[PDB]
RNA sequence: UUUGGUUGAUUCCGUCAACGGACGAGAUCCAAGCUGCCCAGUAGGUGCCGGGAUUGUCCACACAGGACAGCAGUCCUCGUCAUCCUUCUUUUUUCAGGCCCCUUCUCUGCGGGAUUCCUUGCUUUUCGCGCAAGGUGAGAUUUUGGGCAACAGCAGGUCUGUGAUGCUCCUCAAUGUUCUGGGCGACACGCGCACUACAAUGUCAGUGAGAACAAGAGCGACGCUCCCGCUUGAUCAAAAGAGCGGGGAAACCACGGAAUCACGUAGACCCACUUGGGACCGAGUAUUGCAAUUAUUGGUCGCGCAACGAGGAAUGUCUCGUAGGCGCAGCUCAUCAAACUGUGCCGAUUACGUCCCU
């Protein structure tokens, strides 16, 4: 399976109310600006937080989202 | 100029047909020099039927214990083979060797569910006709002064006619009776 | 005259296939020294000679190959032979030719064997200790 | 070049059946070896090296290159 | 003889062991039956039906 | 090749502080260096039965130890060399001077 | 690729045993006590017979050549190191027995460690293995 | 099944009968020469390199184990 | 901390008399597969110069001799500058090498790279969490193998690991300690686990090419003591013995010639308990050790007339460089591996499911 764990979840979501702006909807640019920002040591874990806050930018562009609240 | 693969540099891929429809969609004709790939076949479910059809009648006679792992002597046995059929029926070996799959496995099987008949599918069907002509002429050329490849080269031929000196022909007829007289 | 040469190597198990290419007078294939038609397996000759037929003799006209193979057995050095000619016709018509026949020939080696060009990964796996193997477990009695 | 007969009895090894136990490699007998070179030395094509082992002499490699040719011309009769 | 039909659809595992599949398959006059296949299948693949007076339960 | 310096550790950034520094000290005076060569690591193993007493599952432990070696070559004067070494080691990095 | 003649014998008898004829030569005299394999080439050789030829189509000629050979090896530039009994422990002597002497000298060996009583004529008597084995499982008739 | 009972040295009968009857065969091997003349296998081995020096047969397949002769026509 | 979907997952989404937190799972760590810097007088390469060897107008073409690259002599006039192979030890101007250059291959300390990322189709009404097939790719689902692993327990094992330990027993003709000799193995039988086979997809005898993990030296007898190589023994078996050397281990062994394997070898055998199989037993030899009898081990010739021709009921392990087959090193070790711990080589059939048995 391929779930995201609530650790990631949750950066995800603190990443994308504070960097709103400068992120758009492609992997490889998010990445860059994920490992700017994260303090955080797994490699594996940041790719991870950055797959999951392009979702999200895809999910905001067609529709408010549950937990945003930009 | 390149041109088309011959099998052992010697039979064409040229004009070779399935008359069965049911498996023309897994036996693979496409032209090879050597029955030897190296590849990885078993990655996915379906992926083995695309195995050129004179590669896997090559995998299926290497069995036993003392026989497990030897595929250079497989392709020397086959290469022999070949030979023979060709002598004894005056067409393509190839040709041959496709007619036998095509008609050496049953097409109605019973299975415990009392017994029930049920169908067979069309991978199962070549699998199986594989299976059957290489035990056949395993056990016919133990303790034999016959040798391997003359062996395999009579199954194959006479599979191939239909007659019912073949081991799969034999075996076949008897498990569609079975599931016949069954339901 | 200014020399015309390239290198490439192709890999199988532990096996490490180095091919040199050369434009010389006249083409020459060898193999640890010893001449291809020479090679004593047929079923092992015609595998490395797939690197020449599938694209066609007409290519290799006046180019030496010099290949040397160190590592595994005799199988296994033969599909890293097979790479490495394959990868050094590619790398030799890159430089000094043009994208247009190189882009030719490379479809016509990817279309055919994919394993021509692109290495197989699959290596050896480790033993464990109470398996007499990879997976083979021991035996239990009751 | 240089090889010698410890060496060369690597070349020629085999395997020995043991009975009810597992088999072994086993290398050639160096004894024979020497006597072979020693053979080859009296025909003078074998020499040896001045730091260790054996090489073949300017006759040798013409005796063995001119074989060559005979094979090569068919020759064989 | 025998009559060769086309699977349209899978309709799922059948028996205790789960190595019997059950098909939707059309004949070769716009006739559909449901049958119990033995070994592995997919749509689009090929049957040689001995009878066709019959059908599997469901 | 006139001096051949070599360093051996267990630990991997031990080794690289002190490689780095010596070069460092030669750079600084301008004596010419073949930079630094990694030699293979080397890796000791140990298998041993878990138990104490021998009885359960059989289970083994596995135990590793990895030997880290650099080489420098220098060429310079004699007493220049003495003055380039000086310097204090770390614990734990063996440091041995060689003259081929 | 001789045609076959009507003095082929199927049963060659020689030091007292029945020969094969359908065996090939070395192979045909193995079947005689006190040669083996190795023994049998080499009094091939030394007899000037071909080892390619069958055990029958062996003219009287050749087989009291053959018989010359077994009986005194030692004259024929055989090695004392390749022949059974090299040191007899009563006489002395180099020799090499065939043809129910190895039966008759067996037996003679087994005798005499009996009479002085050595472990290994105990064991003989008893019927138990000689070389050290383990019998808890072994033998088990 | 009782034995096979196989010669081992030609003879005047199964000579000729090597020489005559079996260059008319279509597929020919020392297996199948040995059971239709009871001799073995190695004797017919022998009698078959023979008939293809002749030239009355001809080699199809050759290998270090393995031969399938045919005939010359 | 329930239920509905989903996940290997108390993994997530949603709902909710619960709200906030801790562990475990995941993450972290080691190794493999693709790559960037760095790097070499212990890893390797082209280029010239020198030295050594083969060298063909035509015809000739193995005794029975075929199929498969190159070709300035063909093709339908264009296209070729130049035949190949070796240079180990060794150090020298010849005892055969010398020079100038490079980092594709090797070595490795930090880094990059993969994220369900892209497309299509499904998914509790919608949504959400996700799934399948294809793509991109060295690699496409926990990337592949390991290591670690909560809370509760078991009268499981160990007082034969310790200068771990409570009570208790013996304690100077000792249950302490040492020395000599035996035993731990003894054999009408029952059981677990291995090795070798029952042959031709074979046995024997030759020729050819070809791996990885590793290891190695300071009491008792003036240094030595461990592991190897080259010669010699040799005007005559193996196994020994003896000289001369090398290695503290990317510098020696070593260009590491492993066994399955291959051979158009015009090899031997031909369906039989047979040249299958090697148990049992006799006789001579050399080595380890203070000591070889109850055979330490190796090697030689005999014995092969010991079963065994594929194995009833029952039963073990296993899904991809895996199963099976084949050897090698380490370990125990003065001398002994049919064991274990690792390593490489050849290399498949079947399934991509289910809850019928456990
Ligand atoms: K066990
Ligand atoms: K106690
Ligand atoms: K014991
Ligand atoms: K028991
Ligand atoms: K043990
Ligand atoms: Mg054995
Ligand atoms: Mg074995
Ligand atoms: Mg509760
Ligand atoms: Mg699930
Ligand atoms: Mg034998
Ligand atoms: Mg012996
Ligand atoms: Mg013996
Ligand atoms: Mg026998
Ligand atoms: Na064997
Ligand atoms: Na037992």
């Amino acid at each position: 399976g391929k779930i995201r764990t609530k650790t990631v979840k949750r950066a995800s979501k603190q990443i994308v109310e504070k960097y709103f702006s400068k992120l758009n909807k492609d992997f490889y640019q998010n990445k860059r600006i994920v490992m700017d920002v994260t303090i955080a040591r797994s490699k594996k874990l940041k790719n991870k937080i950055a797959g999951y806050a392009t979702h999200i930018m895809k999910r905001l562009a067609r529709g408010p989202v549950r937990g945003i609240s930009l | 100029s390149a041109k088309a693969p011959k099998l052992f540099n010697k039979w064409s891929y040229e004009n070779l047909q399935t008359t069965e429809i049911a498996l023309n969609d897994y036996i693979t004709r496409t032209p090879t020099y050597v029955p030897h790939s190296a590849g990885r076949w078993q990655k996915k479910r379906f992926r083995k039927a695309r195995i050129p059809i004179v590669e896997r009648l090559t995998n299926g006679l290497m069995f036993k214990g003392r026989g497990n792992g030897k595929k250079l002597q497989a392709v020397r046995l086959v290469r022999h083979t070949l030979e023979i059929i060709h002598l004894l029926t005056d067409q393509n070996p190839i040709q041959v060797v496709i007619d036998a799959v095509s008609k050496g496995a049953p097409r109605e099987d019973s299975t415990r569910v009392r017994r029930q008949a049920v169908d067979v599918s069309p991978m199962r069907r070549v699998n199986e006709a594989i299976y059957l002509m290489c035990k056949g002429a395993r056990e016919a050329a133990f303790r034999n002064l016959k040798t391997l490849p003359e062996c395999l080269a009579d199954e194959i031929v006479n599979a191939s006619k239909g007659s019912s000196n073949s081991y799969a022909i034999k075996k076949k007829d008897e498990v569609e009776r079975v599931a016949k007289a069954n339901r | 005259h200014t020399l015309k040469q390239v290198q490439t190597f192709g890999k199988k198990k532990t096996a490490i296939a180095v091919a040199t290419v050369t434009k010389a007078p006249q083409c020459n294939i060898r193999i640890n020294g010893v001449p291809i038609s020479q090679i004593l397996p047929e079923t092992l000759r015609a595998k490395i000679m797939e690197a020449v037929k599938v694209v066609g003799a007409r290519y290799f006209s006046r180019l030496r190959v010099d290949v040397r193979v160190r590592g595994s057995g005799q199988v296994a050095q033969a599909y890293a032979v097979r790479q490495a000619i394959a990868k050094g016709i590619i790398a030799y018509y890159q430089k000094y030719h043009n994208e247009i026949e190189k882009a030719a020939l490379k479809d016509k080696y990817l279309e055919y064997d994919k394993f021509l060009l692109i290495a197989d990964p699959r290596r050896c796996e480790p033993k464990k200790w109470g398996r007499h193997s990879a997976r083979t477990r021991f035996t239990k009695s009751y | 070049p240089g090889v010698g007969y410890g060496g060369l009895s690597k070349r020629f090894s085999s395997k020995k059946n043991r009975g009810s136990r597992p088999e072994i490699t086993t290398r050639a007998s160096k004894g024979l070896l020497h006597w072979c070179c020693k053979s080859l030395t009296k025909l003078e094509l074998l020499e040896k090296c001045k730091g260790a082992g054996h090489r073949v002499t300017k006759l040798g490699r013409k005796v063995a290159d001119t074989i060559a040719f005979k094979i090569a011309l068919r020759k064989m009769g | 003889q025998a009559q060769v039909g086309v699977i349209i659809k899978v309709l799922g595992r059948t028996g205790s062991r789960g190595n019997v599949t059950q098909v939707r398959v059309r004949l070769m006059a716009n006739r559909t039956i449901v049958r119990n296949v033995k070994g592995p299948c997919k749509e689009g693949d090929m049957l040689s039906l001995m009878e066709t007076e019959r059908e599997a339960r469901r | 090749q006139r001096v051949l310096v070599k360093m051996t550790s267990r630990n991997a950034k031990a080794v690289e502080r002190v490689v780095a520094e010596l070069l460092e000290h030669a750079r600084t005076e301008k004596v010419e260096v073949r930079g630094p060569v990694r030699l293979p690591t080397r890796r000791l193993r140990i298998t041993t039965r878990k138990t104490p007493c021998g009885n359960g599952t059989n289970t083994w432990d596995t135990f590793e130890m990895k030997i880290y070696k650099r080489l420098v070559d220098l060429r310079a004067s004699t007493e220049l060399v003495k003055k380039i070494t000086s310097f204090q080691i770390e614990a734990g990095v063996d440091v041995s001077i060689t003259i081929p | 690729l001789t045609l076959q003649s009507e003095s082929f014998q199927h049963i060659v008898r020689l030091l007292n045993t029945n020969v094969e004829g359908k065996r090939k030569v070395p192979f045909a005299l193995r079947m005689v006590k006190g040669i083996g394999i190795r023994f049998a080439y080499m009094v091939c050789k030394k007899a000037g017979v071909d080892v390619e030829r069958r055990a029958g189509t062996l003219s009287p000629e050749e087989l009291e050549k053959i018989s010359e050979v077994i009986a005194d090896p030692a004259k024929f530039k055989i090695p004392e190191w390749f022949l059974n009994r090299q040191r007899d422990p009563k006489t002395g002597k180099t020799e090499h027995l065939t043809s129910s002497m190895v039966d008759t000298r067996l037996r003679e060996d087994l005798e005499r460690l009996r009479k002085i009583r050595a472990h290994r004529g105990v064991r003989h008597a008893y019927g138990l293995r000689v070389r050290g084995q383990h019998t808890c499982t072994s033998g088990r008739r | 099944r009782e034995a096979l009972q196989n010669a081992v040295m030609f003879d005047k009968e199964t000579m000729d009968k090597l020489m005559k009857e079996v260059p008319k065969y279509k597929v020919i091997t020392p297996s199948i020469i040995s059971d239709r003349l009871k001799i073995s296998v190695a004797l017919a081995g022998k009698g078959l390199q023979h008939l293809c020096r002749q030239g009355l047969i001809r080699l199809v397949s050759c290998s270090s184990k393995f031969r399938v002769y045919t005939r010359a026509a």
